[PDB]
């Protein structure tokens, strides 16, 4: 029959780490793997939801480049490693978290005031350096649930100038993968040689197993699709 | 004259025009150079030599 | 057809043999796959002559490179027909002008 | 066809040598692993064609 | 070479110009997502070995 | 809010200037969604579709498609890169027998093709050949069947039929119906609701596909494929 076409057998996933994982699939139709991997790309990236850290308010601190002696690592540096913080909140959509330390060595998110709506992934994530005795970081963060990524210049508004002294702002890169790649090669069976063979490389922050994360664009882009399909 | 002619024909007058990637959808940064040309087949085809 | 060929095409494509030219003006008669038959003009054809010119075109023949020889017609019935016209295209011969 | 899977048992570890004539010098001629394509032309890897 | 040239090759304002990436991975994302052009000069984060 | 969830896009209106040039419009979609749904669209529908060609034709008189005919004018190669351009929609079966028979100076058109009841031709005045004389006539029995993609006769043959007769030639089929696809996104104006995007196609095609079928028939393969994707371990 026409509509006949080679579903494809989940013919192997290696798993280099937790984060880090290969997904192969083998045979596809001409032409078929590129656009499935080119479509799991886009999806992944722009329009999965995730939770991601957006603001940060520090009562020494006016803007990004504020001087603060005592800690080790410059405004930019923490910022840099607030955006990395691998954190998912199942409750609210929007959370405000409060840092408070005086030591000498490195600042983990373990020292973060925890809340049982919240967790934090990585608590061995270093946010900076305090490098005296008698010195003190405080701070408070905010967390925040969306979709696909946005970065300062996009969420910098006029509409939102009316900014305090204690206000700067971070990339919420809510999409929790690192990177998707996917590559295309042919295969054989049947005899036939014009076929399509598949792999995904994945890397995901510690919030989600990659392989939960493919099921999740797979059903978002079927749901998307399901209007149009009157087949059964 | 090849620009009044191209600009007769509603082209743009440079000759490049923006071109998308089919493999991806997405688009090229730089404008491309598509037009006609006239090509020849050699003699030389490959069942004959293999 | 070429599209940006030089004018030179007419010349070489009627000047080689491959193409059947038009050797006395008239009107087509008939015209088949193979044959053609011409009504010549009451002026041009001479005293005691026919007044009809037939042309026979080489319909498939090995090449001296193997590759195909063929000749196609190009006119229809009735057409009017000039001296030096052309009435068969032949190999890389598009309306009498050189289609490599 | 079951000569088409023998086939692709054989060659699987078996190089191959390559040549381009004149050979000028050494480079000239290389050992390769095969790979197996419908068609009728070889398949080179451009870094090693130059 | 020209690929990798056109790679490599900054200019002096481009789409998002002089934010700053925890790492690489984040600056493939940007790219492939379209929110910065290659040629964009920033300041990344970057671990290296001797 | 509602971050989560989406808006789900349909058919909001299609449109058709001619028997081959149709215009389908997709509303709402979200950001980024219209371009990663207008490639995959456009990649099953060049790829895909269904489609009904000419795969035999049989000629009394004719041994093979080098040799001439007495009557015709183009010789019988062009005749069947002529019929190869032909375009028909069978409904009831999987193959079917055309019948043409003519005689008397004129073109032969496809209006003059014998046709039962559940075969369409779409645009009969696609011409097939031209008869030269009153007493020169053609008669001749075409094979049409329904097959995805394109098959050279190179495979055709090496399907290996049983006794080859001899008064019988064969052509390249070229299945698929539909011939250009474009897809065109702009901003949406739906509730006044931002961040939406109403997305357009449009399809040049043989008159043979329907397609709101086209679209419907595409998005089927798609879901179908992305299921093998859920499924995983």
């Amino acid at each position: 029959s026409v509509t006949e076409f080679l579903k494809p057998r989940l013919v192997d996933i290696e798993q280099v780490s937790s984060t880090h994982a290969k997904v192969t699939l083998e045979p596809l139709e001409r032409g078929f793997g590129h656009t499935l991997g080119n479509a799991l790309r886009r999806i992944l990236l722009s329009s999965m939801p995730g939770c991601a850290v957006t603001e940060v308010e520090i009562d020494g601190v006016l803007h990004e480049y504020s001087t603060k002696e005592g800690v080790q690592e410059d405004i930019l540096e923490i910022l840099l490693n607030l955006k990395g913080l691998a954190v998912r909140v199942q409750g609210k959509d929007e959370v405000i978290l409060t840092l408070n330390k005086s030591g000498i060595g490195p600042v983990t998110a373990a020292d973060i005031t925890h809340d049982g709506d919240v967790e934090i992934v990585k608590p061995q994530h270093v946010i900076c350096h305090l490098t005296d005795e008698n010195a003190s970081i405080s701070m408070r963060i905010k967390v925040q649930r969306g979709r696909g990524y946005v970065p300062a210049s996009t969420r910098i508004h006029s509409e939102e100038d009316e900014r305090p002294i204690g206000r700067l702002l971070v990339d919420a890169c809510y999409s929790p993968v690192e990177r998707i790649a996917y590559n295309v090669e042919a295969a054989r069976v049947e005899q036939r040689t014009d076929l399509d063979k598949l792999v995904i490389e994945m890397e995901t922050n510690g919030t989600i197993d990659p392989e939960e994360a493919i099921r999740r664009a797979a059903t978002i882009l079927a749901e998307q699709l399901e209007a149009f399909v009157d087949l059964r | 004259e090849i620009k009044e002619l191209l600009k007769l024909g509603d082209l743009p007058t440079s000759g490049q025009i923006r071109l998308y990637d089919g493999r991806t959808g997405e688009q090229f940064e730089r404008p491309v150079t598509v037009g006609y040309m006239y090509m020849l087949k050699l003699n030389h085809l490959v069942d004959d030599k293999m | 057809k070429p599209l940006v060929g030089t004018g030179m095409e007419r010349a070489v494509a009627v000047d080689s043999g491959v193409t059947a030219v038009a050797k006395r003006g008239g009107v087509v008669q008939y015209v088949d796959a193979s044959r053609i038959v011409i009504k010549v003009n009451e002026d041009e054809m001479y005293p005691g002559e026919a007044g009809i010119d037939i042309y026979n075109l080489t319909k498939y023949t090995r090449s001296n490179q193997n590759t195909c020889i063929n000749q196609m017609p190009c006119v229809s019935l009735g057409e009017p027909v000039e001296r030096g016209d052309v009435l068969a295209d032949g190999p890389s011969t598009d309306l009498g002008e050189l289609a490599l | 066809a079951v000569v088409w899977d023998i086939l692709d048992e054989v060659i699987r570890e078996h190089p191959v040598l390559l040549n381009r004539a004149p050979t000028l010098h050494r480079l000239g001629i290389q050992a390769f692993e095969p790979v197996l394509i419908e068609g009728k032309a070889i398949q080179l890897h451009p870094l090693v064609c130059a | 070479v020209l690929g990798l040239y056109y790679m490599t090759r900054d200019c002096v304002n481009a789409k998002g110009e002089g934010m700053v990436l925890t790492g690489p991975k984040e600056a493939e994302r940007l790219y492939r997502s379209g929110l910065a052009s290659l040629h964009a000069r920033v300041k990344v984060r970057i671990t290296e070995y001797e």
